[PDB]
């Protein structure tokens, strides 16, 4: 029910309902069109911004396709990890985070921590496929 | 029932009509000779060794030649690498002047091997001499330069020419180390796109085509230049075909696809020896110096009889479509002289050949068959030097002589016909064939009739009596 | 064993064998070949359209891996859903479809609908998760 | 702990407890920032050196994601198959290869069979996808 | 006289506002590849190396 960005400002519960709306638009875009009507048009001012901003859209998309790879959430949107939140990255209550805090201001208050969290979340689940090797 | 469900299967072969940017690909054995070929440049990547043609069954699909994409793109890589080519090097701002030109007198061997005995090439250059510049801009030098007279325009003063570009756009001098030898270019798609080919041996240009097979990419395609007859083609495999985009619209070009090569030899006999002159810093300019030995007209020999034999069958097969009237050819009636007359290229050198003799002859009912003697037919041909190739894109150029004895053997696998209009009043059941017309793109069209582009849609979705494991 | 695009005319029940020759060949090109031979080569015209052509093979890669992604059909090759037809979509029988057509004329029907297609599939695995993470 | 490629050395089984440093670095690079300091500075000589850069890194990434997707494997560094092994490939046992050899001595020794492995490995997990539609 | 090169070419006169200072350059790789360096000190131009990094 709610467009492109339009949770931005409601607290996390009630804006974790609408993920796929700022899903769907991580490759779709205007750009993909060739142009008006097909001198050297390639290498025109505007053939060259259009040319690097076809690579910076897909690359933007692989930077969080690289990182769900790894930690094993490939294919999902909500992945639930088996890393346990040591309350040292935040402190706050259950109910203080997902009932008056908005998702731009928890990424703020744990921004000193996500290049932490990121190599943890590589390691469990490094470890969860060796554990497999030598199980089955 | 009431037991299906979404499945997504990945894979499936689907396809829409698209357009895509299509990069060459050309073989590097016939490269690596140091050349530095126009078109199909060291730039082109290697081609696969063993290209895989998969024949796809059951599938009829809706070709359209006249309408085909690919032909612009080949027209745009064309041009801009003619263009790009001619960047680097000499102009020839200095050189064009008020010219002075008088009758050329010449040494030269007698007898000259009279075999075809066409002619001579006096009165057709003229020893004109004129003042340039040398490599420090305080000194000029006078000096001469052979010139056929189709270069040459004389202005008011009759004793006193110019060039025939000078009011009109700069050239630059063909460059001298290149080369314009047509090396086969196969056109290769980006990977999840695929050209279908249609492989009816008797197909005309568009329709539904029930023999498609699938390929990477296409055959070698030669960028060959020709305006009334099309040379290094392909054969066709059927018969004669002849493809319009409309036979009843006299504007549209006709062009006859043969399934029977006739060779045509050509030769210019003369012997053109090459000065370099200075007209700047580091720029030299390339004129003739003097014709020594040898003195006649270039000239192209077609066997007659096997001429005769094609003109035969391609009236058999215009007289399908024009059921009760006789096919008549007559010469071209007008134009540029890249329209009236054969126009095509040999290590260099220009060539406009007349090809009168090979196209005006009647052809009423086949009454009797007539017999003759063996023929050559031996057509005249001239030499240009200032070479506008495309009307007001392309640049101008100067190509260079080219010192020693020239010939080309050479295949004619079409023609390019235009049928003259009709009136109501009388029509006496005759139709006339003028051999030339269309543009450049019909030269394309004649290769890439077979093949369209089109884009995989690899993601298909139908019902199945699967349910995904729902976890607890 | 056929080759690519050769099932085409076949019917969805045998042409649906062979999806492996069809997938094998969705970035592998001869375009990642360098040339015949190595001014500013990355600038000639046959160097701009195999600039061109690397791109577009990557994008035409990712517009299908992008969807696979959201559905939950990340390396798989036949991903089953729990998503029912309502018929209005395609009210043909079980044997009319895998027995009476090829997979052309399949994706020629539902034309109009695989906009409202793909929407279903991706709120049905957004509602796997939310099912699942409010009750592990 | 080792740096990139800082077991390269080490045996095969001793050199897989640090799969995840060489995997965190391929996509992830210096080239990403625009410029010192931003005519047309899209063509310069670095300009372009650049540009190509970005692309090298993408198709690079994409091409063993490709074979991840098809073998079944995506989201997971060590992934299990059920393709068994005909020890012609190689017939070294199991003491021969994880503590003996190295990870670049092991691979040139199947590099003969890799272009077969790979087919084999896809049409493994074509067969499993068309036992589960007719088993659900 | 003449200048020396009024039979070659024609010169493009050094610019004024540029420098030819060389600043160090670093030559770096995509991402994919690497740069392995050999820290033999005393290593001729061919061969092997045996504390490659
Ligand atoms: C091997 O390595 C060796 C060591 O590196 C190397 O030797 C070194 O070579 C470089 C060559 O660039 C030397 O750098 C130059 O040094 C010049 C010395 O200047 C003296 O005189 C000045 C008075 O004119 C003094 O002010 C100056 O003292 C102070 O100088 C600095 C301020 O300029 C200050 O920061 C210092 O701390 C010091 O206190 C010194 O006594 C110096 O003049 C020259 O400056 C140019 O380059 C600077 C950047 O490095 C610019 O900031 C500066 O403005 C100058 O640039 C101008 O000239 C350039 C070249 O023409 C242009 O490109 C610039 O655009 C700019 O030109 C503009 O301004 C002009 C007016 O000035 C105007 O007319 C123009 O039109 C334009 O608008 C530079 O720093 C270095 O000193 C050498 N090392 C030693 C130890 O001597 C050796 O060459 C190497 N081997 C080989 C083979 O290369
Ligand atoms: C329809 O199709 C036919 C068949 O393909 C085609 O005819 C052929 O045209 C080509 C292109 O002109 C001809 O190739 C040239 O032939 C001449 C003839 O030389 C004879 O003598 C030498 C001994 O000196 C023999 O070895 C040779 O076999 C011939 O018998 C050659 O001199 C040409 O050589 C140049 O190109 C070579 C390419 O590798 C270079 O290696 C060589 O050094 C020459 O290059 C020079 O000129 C370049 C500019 O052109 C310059 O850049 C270089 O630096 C150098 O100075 C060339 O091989 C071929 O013989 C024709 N074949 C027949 C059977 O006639 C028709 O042209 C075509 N129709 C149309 C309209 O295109
Ligand atoms: C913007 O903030 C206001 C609060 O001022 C939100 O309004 C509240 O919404 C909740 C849940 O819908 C209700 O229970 C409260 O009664 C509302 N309070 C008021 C004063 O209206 C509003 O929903 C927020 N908007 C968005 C898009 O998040
Ligand atoms: C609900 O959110 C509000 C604000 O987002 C929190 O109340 C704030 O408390 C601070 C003191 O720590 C005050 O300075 C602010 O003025 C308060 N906000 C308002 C709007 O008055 C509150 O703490 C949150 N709920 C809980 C249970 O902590
Ligand atoms: C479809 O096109 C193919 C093109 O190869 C045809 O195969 C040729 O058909 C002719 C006509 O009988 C034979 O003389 C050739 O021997 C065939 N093979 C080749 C390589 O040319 C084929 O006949 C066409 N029609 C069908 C139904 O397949
Ligand atoms: C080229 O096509 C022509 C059709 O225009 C073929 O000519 C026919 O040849 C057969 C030979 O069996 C004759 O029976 C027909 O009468 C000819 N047709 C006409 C209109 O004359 C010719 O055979 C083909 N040649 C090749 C090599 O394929
Ligand atoms: C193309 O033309 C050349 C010369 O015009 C031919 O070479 C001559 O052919 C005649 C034919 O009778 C011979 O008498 C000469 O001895 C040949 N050589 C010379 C130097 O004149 C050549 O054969 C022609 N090619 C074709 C395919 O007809
Ligand atoms: C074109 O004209 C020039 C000058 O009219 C000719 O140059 C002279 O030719 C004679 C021939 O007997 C030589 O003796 C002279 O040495 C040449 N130079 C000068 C400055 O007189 C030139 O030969 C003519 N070209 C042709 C092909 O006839
Ligand atoms: C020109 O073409 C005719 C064919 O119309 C050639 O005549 C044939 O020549 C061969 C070989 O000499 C004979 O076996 C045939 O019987 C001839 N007639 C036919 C109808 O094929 C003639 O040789 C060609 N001219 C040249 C110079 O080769
Ligand atoms: C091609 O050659 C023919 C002759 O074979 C030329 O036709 C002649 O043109 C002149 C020019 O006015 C007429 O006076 C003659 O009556 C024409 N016929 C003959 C038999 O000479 C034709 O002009 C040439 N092509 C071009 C473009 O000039
Ligand atoms: C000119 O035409 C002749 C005959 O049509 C060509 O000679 C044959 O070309 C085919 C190409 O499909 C080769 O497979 C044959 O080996 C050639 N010789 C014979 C005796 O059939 C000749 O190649 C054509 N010339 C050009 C430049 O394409
Ligand atoms: C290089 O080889 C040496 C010799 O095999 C390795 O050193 C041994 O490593 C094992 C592994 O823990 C130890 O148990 C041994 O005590 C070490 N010494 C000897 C003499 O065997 C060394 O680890 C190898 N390099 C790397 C990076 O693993
Ligand atoms: C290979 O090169 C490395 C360079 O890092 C050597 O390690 C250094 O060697 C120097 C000279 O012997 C010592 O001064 C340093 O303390 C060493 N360590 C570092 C971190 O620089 C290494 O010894 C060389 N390989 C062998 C087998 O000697
Ligand atoms: C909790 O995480 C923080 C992250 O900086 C780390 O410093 C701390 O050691 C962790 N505590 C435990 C018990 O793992
Ligand atoms: C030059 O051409 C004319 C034109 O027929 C001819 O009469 C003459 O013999 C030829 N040769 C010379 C040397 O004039
Ligand atoms: C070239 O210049 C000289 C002297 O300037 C003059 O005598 C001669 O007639 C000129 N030739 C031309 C204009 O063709
Ligand atoms: C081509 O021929 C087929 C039958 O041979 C016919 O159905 C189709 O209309 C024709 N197309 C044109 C453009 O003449
Ligand atoms: C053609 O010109 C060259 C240039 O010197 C000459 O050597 C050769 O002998 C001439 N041809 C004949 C047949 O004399
Ligand atoms: C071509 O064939 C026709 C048949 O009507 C004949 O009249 C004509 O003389 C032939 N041409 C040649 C050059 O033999
Ligand atoms: C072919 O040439 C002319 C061209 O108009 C034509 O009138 C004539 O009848 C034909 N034959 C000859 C020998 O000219
Ligand atoms: C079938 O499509 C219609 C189209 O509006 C939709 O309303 C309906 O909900 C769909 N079927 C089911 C079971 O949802
Ligand atoms: C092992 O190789 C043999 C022959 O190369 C082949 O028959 C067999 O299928 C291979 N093993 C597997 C698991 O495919
Ligand atoms: C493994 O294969 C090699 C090559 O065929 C053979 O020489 C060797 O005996 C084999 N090892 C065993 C244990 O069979
Ligand atoms: C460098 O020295 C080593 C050992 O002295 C030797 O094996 C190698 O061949 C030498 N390389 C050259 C190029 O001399």
């Amino acid at each position: 029910i709610f467009g492109f960005l339009g949770a931005a400002g409601s607290t996390m519960g009630a804006a974790s309902n609408t993920l796929t709306v700022q899903a769907r638009q991580l490759l779709s875009g205007i750009v993909q069109q060739q142009s008006n009507l097909p001198h050297l048009l390639q290498l025109t001012v505007w053939g060259i911004k259009q040319l690097q901003a076809r690579v910076l859209a897909v690359e933007r998309y692989l930077e969080v396709q690289k990182f769900l790879g790894l930690w094993g959430c490939s294919g999902k949107i909500i992945c639930c990890t088996a890393v346990p939140w040591n309350s040292t990255w935040s402190n706050k209550s259950f109910e203080q985070i997902w009932n008056n805090m908005t998702w731009i201001e928890w990424e703020r208050e744990i921004s000193n921590y996500t290049s932490q969290i990121y190599d943890i979340l590589t390691e469990s689940q490094f470890q969860q496929d060796i554990n497999e090797v030598d199980l089955l | 029932a009431e037991n299906l469900w979404v499945t997504v299967y990945y894979g499936v072969p689907v396809w829409k009509d698209a357009d895509t940017t299509l990069f060459c690909a050309s073989d590097a054995k016939a490269h690596e000779t140091e050349a530095h070929n126009i078109w199909a440049t060291h730039a082109c990547v290697p081609t696969d060794p063993n290209p895989q043609e998969i024949y796809m069954e059951n599938v009829t699909e809706n070709f359209n030649m006249w309408k085909n994409n690919m032909v612009e793109q080949m027209q745009e890589d064309i041009i801009s690498l003619w263009d790009q080519s001619l960047k680097p090097c000499v102009k020839l701002t200095p050189l064009c002047v008020t010219l002075s030109c008088t009758n050329v007198t010449l040494t030269n061997v007698n007898y000259t091997n009279n075999f075809p005995n066409i002619g001579n090439i006096t009165d057709e250059v003229r020893n004109c001499s004129f003042n340039v510049t040398t490599e420090i801009r305080d000194k000029k030098q006078k000096v001469y330069a052979l010139f056929y007279k189709l270069d040459i325009v004389q202005m008011e003063n009759k004793n006193s020419y110019r060039l025939i570009n000078c009011n009109t756009s700069v050239c630059k001098q063909a460059c001298p180390k290149i080369s314009f030898d047509p090396i086969p270019i196969h056109y290769c798609t980006p990977a999840g796109y695929a050209i279908l080919k249609c492989n009816e041996k008797n197909f005309n240009g568009t329709g539904p085509c029930k023999n498609v097979s699938s390929v990477q990419c296409t055959h070698g395609i030669k960028p060959v230049v020709s305006t009334q007859l099309l040379l290094n083609g392909s054969l066709a495999e059927g018969e004669i075909i002849i493809r319009s985009e409309n036979l009843t619209n006299n504007a549209k070009t006709i062009i006859v696809h043969l399934n029977k090569s006739v060779e045509i030899n050509c030769t210019r006999p003369s012997n053109n020896t090459r000065t370099s002159v200075t007209i700047g810093p580091g720029q030299v300019f390339y004129r003739t110096g003097d014709i020594i030995g040898d003195i006649r007209k270039a000239y192209c020999e077609i066997n007659g009889t096997k001429w005769n034999e094609t003109l035969k069958q391609v009236v058999g097969k215009l007289k399908e479509h024009f059921p009760n009237k006789t096919i008549s050819f007559q010469p071209p009636s007008g134009g540029d002289l890249e329209i009236t007359m054969h126009h095509f290229n040999c290590r260099g050198e220009f060539f406009y050949c007349n090809t009168t003799q090979l196209f005006n002859s009647t052809w009423i009912n086949s009454t009797t068959i007539k017999e003759y003697n063996d023929t050559i037919i031996y057509l005249p041909c001239k030499i240009k030097q200032i070479i506008n190739m495309w009307q007001g894109v392309g640049q101008c150029m100067y190509a260079p002589p080219i010192r020693g004895k020239i010939n080309c053997v050479s295949n004619i696998t079409g023609i390019l016909l235009t049928r003259d209009g009709g009136d109501a009043n009388a029509t006496n059941d005759t139709e006339t064939f003028r051999p030339g017309g269309g543009n450049i793109k019909d030269n394309w069209r004649s290769e890439l009739y077979k093949y369209k582009v089109v884009q995989i849609e690899p993601l298909g979705i139908a019902p199945t009596k699967c349910k995904r494991r729902v976890v607890e």
